[PDB]
């Protein structure tokens, strides 16, 4: 179990939207922690049954939150991340789509330098079954188990965790990384969560094509995992130099290719799977 | 976004940078007219397409008479000129600039994007002009300086002053390359740009830099605040359809293959497509369904897969959404119906009454099948055809 | 040139007209969203095509919820709208405007254009807000009130003031009135425009003056001064081929009848419809060959005219010219033959060797006759059918 | 005999040019007096044989010419029919087509002001039989004789040359206005320099749709020209707001129609004539 459990408190900025509402609403019923949540202009007043307030600061007193998902425009998304990190939040969840690129490349320099975590932009998602979930997704195909995934797109992981689950073995925790060119924490800062952890056997990577993540992800493997990674790469039927919906799933000037993505992550000594199909069967050898 | 030359050119002269002087011209008259504004001859004409090597597909001419501009207007107006970086299609032509022939003594290359890897714009200089940069790089990497600009400060004049010496020009050259450098790297930061690139960035035999060629990338998910922009986007140069599908929310892309894919989810989307190529089939598009499948959108997903002759079955397949995998097969008869559907169609769902939904599909009588998972409705779609 | 209502209270926006707050939305989501940049609501939903009238055909609602708004979107992005001042075709909705919705006190008019038998640009204001103007001018003259700008001393106070205190307003409600006076009277001059119509200029509840509602028209032999309206012009609400014929020097309209005409000049041109219309046949368009009757010229203009199925004839009559009367009589065979003409063509010419260019096409044999003189050409083909 | 005759000495600017020296070579050869023409940065050089000129002045001063023909670009006619008006010249004839409206309304005003004459601007033409020709104009299908004609079409022109030429008639001068919407000179400008003529017995009047100039004439006709005029108006088969071919024949919401010039030219006392094809026909009838 990684980043969230059971004892997580959560606050929600944008709370008062349609799908900050539709999605918390969810999170409460699979019994998340969710505190109340944040909304200039109308602090003092409750929500689903929830306090909300005008800051993150006044919220970040009065209950003591740790984490923070943002359902926020993209307009005006990066005044909110950063307002989170400065009333100290220590773990920035952001689903909104659509950031400017030279916004985050700012946010992420932050990001470091301050020591706080986020996870997104762009549809991420964040699930440790039965204990907790601050995202989009549907919460009965998760059976709490022993398996770790870690993925650029969101959907595909739907896909591996319910093949986890009819196979037996359950997830540990999931995590959606996002789909834009530079996320807050990639591959090797998830990698890492993980090894270190007890309730996880073994790790299912999940990537595609465009950027880099997965080839620098490899390298840190052979090196500093002990654990056994299946890998799948998605994206090889993909032409050169056009965007595959997400803002960066694009092969620009040959490089980030679906083919190198997998050799390299081979040479690893990692076990690929060429179908995502056939992911349950890999993780049976082990 | 991309952008055209002479709306790049447009740019330029705004921050100051130098360019050659010239008129964008939209008919033959207006481009003849244009010999005698400019200054005596001669003069280049080139054609206004988005993309590159226009150079070697004759869409960049040098003449030396008021005719010989007329003549190539009339020649190209209105037909699509096909370079290395298009499609058989081609990119239509409907301006064409004329500006003024330059005494060319070496040709540079300076040029900038965001390097996803280091997190940081990036500029690139090289010795090497007038060429694919993307050659040079694997060819002989050694030849391609960079710099990075710190998101702390802004891009400072000694990183200007760097390229300019490892480039081994000296004197005022140094001055100027650094105003440049400045100044393009000024633009990048506030119009919100993805990428440049001045090729060949030209030394007159007068001794002075001008940039005599420009391709401009701009950040999508930026246009909202950057209104001039907004406003310079041709879309005669990208694919109809393409932009017929985002009123809808459908992210859309055409391949050539024969079976249609209409999937909910970017990763699946690209992940079905490869498990279609992997039993012998050819993926003839990818399509993202974006906000749950309601029974309009499904119908016009159907309306773009299908406007394409060669599909000769299709492939759908929902995983979770936010509706009922009940009113999804109820929407897809429905669409089959209202559009006049004439290949195959295999539906796969997965969630809630997805039991059931599947049934409704084999039980309404046209031509649809409910496969049992992902292999499976593979090798069916792949086998109808 | 028109612009569309967007584009017109951006303009405004430089100048600091005062118009409501609002964002031009591309697709239902981007609509949806900007319901709380702008505030708590009601909000107002507009298509935006360059006709008017939007009004009475369900184009402009005052909605109440953000799905509301969404909903609205969904109905007509990618959709043609048809109002009073279109055809039956109607013109495209790429793009839906949401503002915010402003309390409504009293609808007044202000407007301008280039008056020709003065010779001077002319503003007008009216009590009668809301409604055309042409009705209020034929029906009640007595209640638009006029100003000319004088070209030795631009726009003065004065002016302003006068339509201010005629229109009954008082306070400091005169001040604003003078404001925007001379607001619209400078961007006319230095935007290069010719016509100007705030319909409805509001008075709000809160007693203060507001633009809801903006026609610009920009003068197109202006545009090569004008480059950032060069810019928003929208081909997408024009008749696609009037653009295709300006590439190479053809004037086009289409009309709705059976008989094409070719002719050279804009005078004979009309003329020439006219004499159709007299021996009982019905012109289908008015096209006008610029440059003299190359081969090529004569050939596009065919492929234009003939683009119209309820063509049944075609009419080509040249007189003079730049062109030796064989020549074009050699072009007009080839351009038959070439693009598969099936209909029966009337050449008519007059001017050098004319009558050996006539014979050359009665010898050729296919369907061409060669007419004598105007009023027999005009028989020939209203026979023809 | 109007405006122009055989002692008409004429400069040409822009006459370096294409267009320039295809027509001037022309009324070269029908032997009008073109003594010279303009082109700055050119001055000091012969051209068709003639001398070119720096200036407006130098040429008016070394050659005392008293009308110039222009051929020069839209974006700087402007500056150059203004340059004319400031050397003195007392005749200018604009072809130049796309004027920037704003441009000729302002030039309109010093063209008054300083009694300077213009005829133009946009494809017009001026021809005097046998004795002048400045223009465009193919000058065989004239005769010099007794009919005078205003136009705003300058082909429709030729059309009614031919038939009075046809006729045994003769023209005695012939005057095409121009088709922009605000020209230099309009139609009763011209109306009165024929009636104060000899040479012209009777008049053809041609006009098209859009504007009013065509209604004043007729209000003016009436009151104060006694000879007779036949009228010919272009543009019934024409749709509402759309621009046909020039930059002035537009129907501006319900103003100017095709019918309304016949009708108030009818009520003024002229014989309209529905058919360009009986305009000899009806002058036969005088
Ligand atoms: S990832 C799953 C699939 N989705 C996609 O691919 C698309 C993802 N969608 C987005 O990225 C949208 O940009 C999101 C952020 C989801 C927003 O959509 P909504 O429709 O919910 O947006 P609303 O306008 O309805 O609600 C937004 C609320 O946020 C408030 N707000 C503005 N500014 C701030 C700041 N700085 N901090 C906190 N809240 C803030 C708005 O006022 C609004 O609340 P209201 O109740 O509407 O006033
Ligand atoms: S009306 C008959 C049918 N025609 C139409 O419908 C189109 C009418 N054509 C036009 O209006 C063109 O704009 C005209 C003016 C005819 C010009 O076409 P050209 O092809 O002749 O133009 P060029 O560029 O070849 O020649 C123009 C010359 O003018 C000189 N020039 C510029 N500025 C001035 C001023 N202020 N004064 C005098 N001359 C001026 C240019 O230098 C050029 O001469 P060069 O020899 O080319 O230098
Ligand atoms: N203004 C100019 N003066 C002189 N040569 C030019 C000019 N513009 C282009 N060229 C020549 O044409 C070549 C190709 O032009 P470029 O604009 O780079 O087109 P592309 O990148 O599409 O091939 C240049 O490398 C240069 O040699
Ligand atoms: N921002 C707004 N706030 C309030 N009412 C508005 C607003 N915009 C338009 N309206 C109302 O809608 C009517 C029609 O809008 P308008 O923009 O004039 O469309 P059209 O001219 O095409 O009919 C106005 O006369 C006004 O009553
Ligand atoms: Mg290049
Ligand atoms: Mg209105």
């Amino acid at each position: 179990s990684i980043l969230i459990d059971k004892n997580t408190k959560v606050i929600c900025q944008g709370f008062t939207g349609s799908q900050g509402t539709f999605h918390s609403e969810q999170a409460i019923a699979y019994g998340t922690k969710m505190v109340g949540g944040v909304t200039p202009g109308k602090g003092g007043t409750t929500h689903l049954g929830l306090p909300v307030f005008n800051t993150v600061r006044e919220a970040v007193a009065a209950t003591g939150a740790t984490a923070s998902v943002i359902y926020v425009p993209a307009p005006f998304c990066k005044d909110s991340i950063l307002e989170a990190i400065d009333a100290g939040i220590k773990l920035i969840i952001t689903i909104t789509e659509g950031i400017p690129t030279l916004d985050m490349l700012t946010v992420k320099v932050k990001l470091d330098e301050a020591g706080v975590r986020m996870i997104g932009p762009n549809c991420p998602g964040v699930i440790t079954p039965g204990e907790c979930k601050i995202g989009i997704q549907p919460g009965h195909i998760h059976k709490p188990g022993k398996v770790g995934i870690v993925s650029r797109s969101g959907t595909l992981t739907y896909e591996a965790v319910k093949q986890t689950t009819d196979y037996g073995f359950g997830q540990s925790t999931c995590v959606g990384i996002g789909g834009d060119p530079i996320p807050g924490s990639n591959f090797i800062d998830i990698l890492e969560m993980f090894e270190k952890d007890p309730q996880t056997e073994a790790i299912v990577m999940i990537g595609e094509i465009g950027g880099s993540a997965e080839e620098e992800a490899a390298a840190y493997i052979k090196e500093h995992v002990t654990k056994p990674v299946v890998g799948y790469i998605a994206g090889v039927t993909a032409p050169k130099g056009k965007r595959m919906g997400h803002a960066g799933a694009i092969i620009a000037g040959g490089k980030g290719t679906a083919d190198e993505k997998f050799a390299a992550l081979e040479a690893a000594g990692v076990k690929t799977v060429r179908s995502l199909a056939d992911i349950g069967e890999a993780l049976k050898t082990v | 976004m991309n952008l055209h030359e002479y709306q790049a050119k447009q740019l330029f002269a705004r921050y100051g940078l130098p360019a050659p002087v010239g008129y964008a011209c939209t008919t033959p008259r207006e481009a003849e007219e244009a010999a005698s504004k400019i200054g005596a001859g001669p003069w280049v004409v080139k054609c206004q397409v988005h993309a590159g090597g226009r150079g070697k597909a004759g869409g960049v001419k040098v003449v030396n008479s008021k005719e010989d501009i007329r003549a190539f207007a009339e020649n190209w107006l209105g037909k699509r000129l096909v370079t290395y970086q298009t499609d058989a299609n081609g990119q239509p032509v409907n301006q064409i600039l004329v500006e003024a022939a330059t005494d060319i003594a070496k040709e540079l290359y300076l040029g900038a994007v965001v390097d996803r890897s280091s997190r940081r714009v990036v500029f690139m200089a090289s010795t090497e002009g007038g060429v694919e940069i993307e050659k040079v790089a694997e060819e002989t990497p050694h030849l391609i300086h960079k710099v990075a600009l710190d998101p702390l400060t802004g891009p400072m004049p000694y990183q200007g002053r760097e390229l300019a010496f490892k480039l081994g020009l000296e004197g005022k050259l140094v001055q100027q390359f650094t105003k440049i450098f400045m100044g393009l790297a000024t633009i990048f930061l506030e119009r919100d740009l993805a990428l440049i690139e001045i090729n060949p960035l030209v030394i007159t035999k007068q001794g002075d830099l001008i940039c005599l060629d420009g391709k401009l990338g701009a950040d999508g998910n930026a246009l909202f605040r950057q209104p001039d922009l907004r406003e310079m986007r041709d879309q005669s140069q990208e694919d109809p359809r393409e932009a017929q599908a985002a009123q809808w929310e459908l992210n859309y892309v055409a391949l050539d293959g024969n079976i249609g894919c209409m999937v909910n989810g970017a990763g699946l989307a690209m992940g079905t497509m490869d498990i279609v190529k992997l039993h012998g089939g050819e993926p003839a598009n990818f399509l993202d369904v974006g906000g749950g499948a309601t029974k309009e959108r499904v119908t016009e997903a159907f309306k773009i897969i299908l406007s394409d002759d060669k599909v000769k079955a299709v492939l759908v397949n929902i995983f979770g959404g936010i509706v009922r995998c009940d009113l999804i097969a109820d929407g897809i008869i429905g669409a089959v119906a209202e559009v006049g559907v004439n290949v195959p169609v295999v539906v796969r769902l997965e969630g809630n009454n997805a039991e059931l939904g599947a049934k409704k599909l084999a039980d309404s009588g046209l031509n649809i099948i409910a496969a049992k998972g992902l292999t499976d409705a593979a090798q069916q779609v792949v086998a109808a055809v």
